């Protein structure tokens, strides 16, 4: 029974501050990293922050850092942001993500449901979406597809790009972790593949459950493409 | 490096982890507690408050760990390596019987793990020795034994008799005489430990 | 009458021996004049995985041929990853006696046990992010000796009272017992087809159970001191062993009787563990000698010496793929050999 | 008394007297065969190149 | 008679050959020897906290050791001072630092030996590499704190006769701080390490003896084989030093007593050879453990 | 700023010999000026000693010692 309960959400005046939460339970929280990826609600996902495990190494967005700040309290099971200074462009839903990071694991497994959040009115690599929408049909097969400014495949082998489904009105779910691997309670019907710097994912047999917004991201180093719905 | 470098990190913190636990478990002392069946050696658990049992009590900020490692019926060859580096044995024996206490002592001390390890023997349940020795003699269970029934010379004989097993001076034998006292078997085992540990700890600096 | 059979019963054991001896014909250390030693094999540390404070008893490698499993004194049964030397895990066990550990095929599962007598089952894969027992296997007397995993669901055990057991883990019943060992049996190899497993034990004894009934099928008594190691051929056709008579020796399954002893004058160390190559024709031991012996299977002459450790060899096992050769020692330093 | 165990033993060993035995020969034979054949799948009887060995 | 030779001359005779040769030889077993004892306690150890201290030991002595070339230098150059103002006022300082935080480091190795007997309960509850390394810091900052007046008041010298440039030390040249300095110097250097060390060896030995089994008879050879070795290559360095310091810088006293500097120092140098040999021979498994460190 | 000094102490010589004996004169901590003078013209007697006073008085109750650079 893993919880991300996140709290904290309402108006702000422009140039305020804020401090979301994060509250975690039935999950060893001190052995999971954290990220505070910000939806806006008429855009696409972007990540935000990212606070290792026993808060070693900590990383912003260019456009929150130094302006936000991100801190765990692991007897407390809760992570927070501290959001100064917000401005219109910060009006966005925020998602509570976990992440552990070892050989064979799984990050961004699990997604709050999140919180919305208001104001009043007053060198990197980048993915990149052949699509905004693509017609489905139930029994069909479909294939979406992304691309990004250089090749995600490290040295050692690996390939450092993750595909999420969002349904309407629902918080994400990690369908496929470094390109070739399933999630743990992703249907078989989901496959991705790729290679070199254009990557694919495949929903052959589509079930009526897969309508959605498809995200695709890097994780090279220190994001999300702009995604593409499925319409039934 | 890629994002793996969290994977190090976590690593590190790993290995941070490890360290802490083994500072943390050394601070503890271990006694294995190998003895003759029914020599009372959970009486001197106990007056100190289905394999290893692994009891525990903490006196005089040391803590023991005392490990009673007769639960399990094996050849001892077998398991015993796994108890080198303990820094004493707890060895118990009762009066009642009896040469069989004596074949296990002679192959413990002289035992190739346990050649550098101290023992602190109990003689258990003198009060019954007593009794026995006022109802029978000793001739009866030792038969070279030469000297009288009375209480004293006997049990320096069967001391003695144990203690002569030893085949390697750098060792030490703290036979004790418990007669299921109280509080005097916790404090010559925390004499002994505080001997073995100052040894060990001019072996450590090179005064040894 | 008691007697009868008892006289019967030698009358049995020299007539197996007559047919055994019958089928002898040949031996394989003069068949293999038609074929070339491998020479010199200078493997050298290609890592040390130095997490452990103290004596590692026992490793094994994952199927991926990435992962290591390992447990100590030390109480923690960490897993390691052979490349970044990362410790990936670090489960702390209930006991600190360990002298067995398991990886299973799949990777999800991680057990071990010792001198408890429980088998500690660990899911790695847990949702809550850490590693926590799945089932304790109590039902042994003795302490436990060895461990594998037949699959996901199921274990073999070999414990010091005499009996391996196979269990599984859906429920923690003992599924199935085994019996036929006098000694305390030491050491279990499953074989490739996970339809047999031999078990090595104090009673200088070696046989083959069939996992599917408690029927032992054959027994190897080549040896003359308690089975320390033992392996099955990559083939699955053989097994060697290892004992404290200081020298390993090559078993056949068919022929049923001893193939190869390897042995030299100049030790006189007891074998710690044993585990073929890839290929079945590298045989690698750990003597006590603080060193493991590189044994060229078909020549039963030393291809080499492997050290590096400052005291016993205490476990050792080569890659499902062939890659290296890893052997933990008593010294706490996990070497990495290829 | 201990004579049913003892005759558990004596059918166990019958069991084993029935089991088929090989000409060691072919056994050995077997042996070397799938020594020869996989001889050139492992790192260690055969010298691993330095590129592709994954621990260099 | 006619020749551009006066009526006097200073060759390289005098024991200050002796003084040379005792130099060649510390430095010849500080290159080897002390140099491997710094290694093996550092790459194969230090995870034991007993290393630590004859870690710290060790290059404070190998530090004192790279000082031998330069004191063999001004030896051979009848204290001609090649370098700089700069490297006058810096440089004696290092030296000092390194003699004194070997002084302070076999003060606080007796220390801490003293307490592992006295209090193994609480070593027990206080060991840790947190101690013994604020332990030694505490002590190479003793050694700062004692070098200090040699980072201060040293200044180079020139007399113009022959170019025999010198380095010295200037005590306001009218009025008395030489023996204020030189009295702490010898108080915290000397009489305070040997009370530290002579005391808690002596107790030591006192405990080790009275209780049974722990009688090694081995306790007695080493701390024997340590004191008096401090002593008598201790002694004749410092009380010069206090002599010098306090006497006049005329009369035959000042005389032999600048004849007998450089031996005096040759002595105090002894110290520094005499400091890990002990380490390396009477340390149990130290032997198989320096060829095993490769 | 003691060169001058020695440089017009000096300045009084008639002959090479006596030059060279006061520049050889006001030379050695391990002596004094009675022992050198014993190891050495006629003139040297005077000229030495005057010279190596004079210098040896100008080294006093200067800010210098010739502490070796092991102390």
């Amino acid at each position: 029974d893993v919880q991300l309960v996140e709290s904290g959400g309402g108006l702000v005046q422009p140039g305020g501050s804020r401090k979301l939460s994060c509250s975690a339970s039935g999950f060893a929280f001190s052995s999971f990293g954290m990220h505070w990826v910000r939806q806006a609600p008429e855009k696409g996902l972007e990540w935000v922050a990212y606070i290792s495990s026993g808060s070693g190494t900590i990383y912003y967005a260019d456009t929150v850092k130094g302006r936000f700040t991100i801190s765990r309290d692991d007897p407390k099971n809760t992570l927070f942001l501290q959001m100064t200074s917000l401005r219109s462009e910060d009006t966005a839903m925020y998602y509570c993500v976990r992440s552990i990071y070892y050989y064979g694991s799984s990050p961004f497994d699990f997604w709050g449901q999140g919180t919305t959040l208001t104001v009043s009115s007053g060198s990197d690599i980048v993915m990149t979406q052949a699509t905004s929408s693509v017609p489905v049909t139930p029994g069909e097969s479909v294939s979406i597809s992304c691309r990004s400014s250089k090749s995600l495949l490290h040295s050692n082998g690996n390939t450092y790009l993750y595909w999420f489904l969002q349904r309407p009105g629902q918080s994400p779910q990690l369908l496929i972790y470094r390109m070739s691997n399933l999630a743990s309670g992703v249907p078989d019907r989901f496959s991705g593949s790729g290679s070199g710097t254009a990557f694919t994912l495949t929903i052959s047999r589509l079930e009526a459950e897969d309508v959605g917004v498809y995200y695709c991201m890097q994780h090279l180093e220190y994001t999300f493409g702009a995604g593409t719905k499925l319409e039934l | 490096s890629a994002e793996e470098r969290a994977a190090l990190e976590r690593s590190k913190a790993i290995e941070k982890n490890l360290k802490e636990d083994g500072i943390s478990a050394a601070k503890d002392v271990k006694l294995l507690l190998l003895g003759a069946d029914n020599s009372g050696k959970s009486t001197i658990v106990k007056q100190m408050k289905t394999g290893i049992v692994e009891t525990h009590f903490t006196f005089k900020n040391l803590h023991f760990r005392l490990f009673d490692v007769g639960g399990q019926r094996s050849e001892r060859k077998k398991w015993i390596h796994c108890f080198e580096d303990v820094t004493a044995i707890i060895f118990c024996v009762d009066l009642s019987d009896m040469h069989e206490s004596l074949m296990l002592f002679d192959s413990i001390c002289n035992n190739k793990f346990f050649i550098d390890t101290s023992i602190i023997l109990f003689l258990n349940k003198k009060d019954l020795f007593g009794e026995k020795i006022k109802k029978s003699p000793l001739t009866i269970c030792f038969p070279e034994y030469t000297g009288p029934n009375t209480y004293e010379d006997a049990a320096a004989y069967i001391q003695a008799q144990f203690e002569s097993k030893n085949r390697s001076p750098n060792k030490e034998i703290y036979c004790h005489m418990t007669c299921a006292t109280d509080t005097n078997n916790a404090q010559v085992i925390f004499d002994a430990v505080t001997d073995i540990i100052i040894a060990n700890n001019l072996r450590g600096c090179g005064l040894y | 009458e008691l007697d009868q059979l008892r006289q019967e019963a030698e009358q049995l054991k020299n007539q197996i021996r007559d047919a055994r001896k019958a089928c002898a014909d040949a031996t394989l250390s003069q068949i293999t004049n038609n074929i070339d030693p491998v020479g010199r094999i200078q493997m050298r540390t290609r890592r040390t995985l130095r997490g452990h404070l103290a004596k590692i008893y026992a490793m094994h490698w994952g199927t991926d041929s990435r992962l290591l499993v390992s447990a100590s004194q030390d109480g923690k049964l960490i897993i390691w990853d052979s490349y970044t030397t990362n410790k990936v895990h670090a489960i702390p066990l209930r006991s600190s006696w360990v002298m067995t550990c398991a990886y299973a095929p799949s990777g999800n599962y991680v057990a071990c046990g010792g001198l408890d007598n429980i088998c500690s089952i660990y899911n790695l894969k847990t949702r809550e992010g850490n590693v926590r027992v799945s089932r304790e296997l109590a039902g042994h007397t003795g302490y436990l000796s060895c461990c594998r995993f037949l699959d996901d669901n199921q274990i073999v055990t070999s414990s010091g009272d005499t009996t391996c057991a196979l269990w599984d883990i859906e429920t923690g019943q003992q599924t199935t017992t085994f019996t036929g060992h006098t000694g305390d049996v030491m050491s279990l190899s499953l074989a490739p087809d996970t339809r047999l497993f031999v078990s090595g034990a104090c009673d200088a004894s070696a046989k083959l159970w069939d996992v599917r009934e408690g029927m032992c099928r054959q027994t190897f008594t080549g040896h003359e001191s308690d089975i320390n190691a033992i392996c099955f051929f990559p083939n699955g056709n053989a097994f060697a062993t290892g004992s404290d008579d200081a020298t390993c020796r090559l078993f056949d399954l068919r022929a049923d009787q001893e193939l190869m002893t390897y042995s030299h004058d100049n030790i006189i160390c007891g074998i710690t563990s044993v585990s073929f190559s890839k290929s079945g024709r590298l045989l690698l031991a750990g003597y006590d000698d603080f060193n493991c012996n590189v044994w060229d299977a078909l020549k039963a002459d030393r291809a080499g010496v492997l050290a590096g450790h400052d005291n016993r060899v205490s476990c050792l096992g080569v890659t499902d793929d062939g890659m290296a050769v890893a052997t933990g020692s008593w010294d706490s330093f996990l070497k990495i050999w290829n | 008394a201990s004579i049913a165990q003892a005759r558990k033993l004596v059918e166990q060993l019958k069991m084993e007297a029935n089991i088929d035995r090989i000409k060691v020969s072919k056994a050995a034979a077997d042996l070397m065969a799938y020594c020869e054949a996989h001889a050139k799948e492992d790192p260690l009887l055969t010298p691993v190149p330095a590129s592709e060995n994954p621990f260099r | 008679l006619n020749t551009p030779v006066d009526k006097t001359s200073n060759t390289l005779r005098v024991p200050d050959i002796l003084a040379l040769v005792i130099f060649a030889v510390v430095f010849l077993v500080g290159v080897l020897g002390n140099a491997l004892v710094v290694w093996v306690t550092a790459f194969e150890a230090k995870r034991t906290i007993n290393a630590i201290w004859f870690l710290n030991l060790a290059v404070a002595d190998f530090l004192s050791c790279l000082a031998l070339p330069i004191l063999f230098t001004s030896i051979v150059q009848h204290h001609h001072w090649p370098f700089g103002g700069a490297a006058c006022s810096i440089l004696p300082s290092l030296i000092l630092l390194n003699m004194y935080a070997s002084i302070l480091l076999l003060a606080t190795i007796s220390a801490d030996r003293f307490l592992l007997v006295f209090k193994p309960i609480w070593c027990q509850n206080f060991r840790g590499a947190g101690l013994a390394w604020i332990a030694c810091a505490v002590a190479w900052g003793l050694a700062l704190l004692l070098t200090i007046p040699s980072f201060l008041y040293r200044v180079v010298r020139e007399e113009y006769f022959p170019p025999k440039v010198l380095c010295g030390v200037d005590y306001s040249h009218d009025k008395r701080r030489e023996r204020a300095v030189a009295i702490v110097r010898l108080v915290l250097g000397f009489l305070w390490p040997l009370l530290t060390l002579t005391i808690c060896y002596t107790f030591i030995l006192l405990r080790t003896w009275s209780r049974r089994a722990t009688r090694s008879t081995k306790t007695l050879k080493v701390v024997v084989a340590v004191v008096a070795s401090f002593f008598i290559f201790w002694l004749p360095y410092q009380v010069t030093g206090i002599m010098m310091s306090f006497l006049e810088p005329s009369s035959p006293t000042f005389l032999l007593l600048k004849k007998l500097d450089s031996l005096c120092v040759s002595f105090a140098y002894i110290n520094c050879c005499i400091n890990p040999i002990i380490y390396v021979v009477a340390g149990q498994g130290f032997q198989g453990r320096l060829r095993k460190s490769l | 700023l003691l060169r001058q000094k020695i440089e017009e102490q000096a300045a009084k010589y008639k002959h090479s010999v006596p030059k060279k004996c006061c520049y050889d004169g006001a030379r050695n901590f391990y002596e004094t000026c009675e022992e050198r003078v014993a190891r050495v013209g006629p003139l040297c007697i005077r000229a030495f000693n005057e010279c190596c006073t004079i210098a040896n008085k100008i080294r006093k109750e200067s800010p210098h010692k010739p502490v070796q650079l092991g102390r």
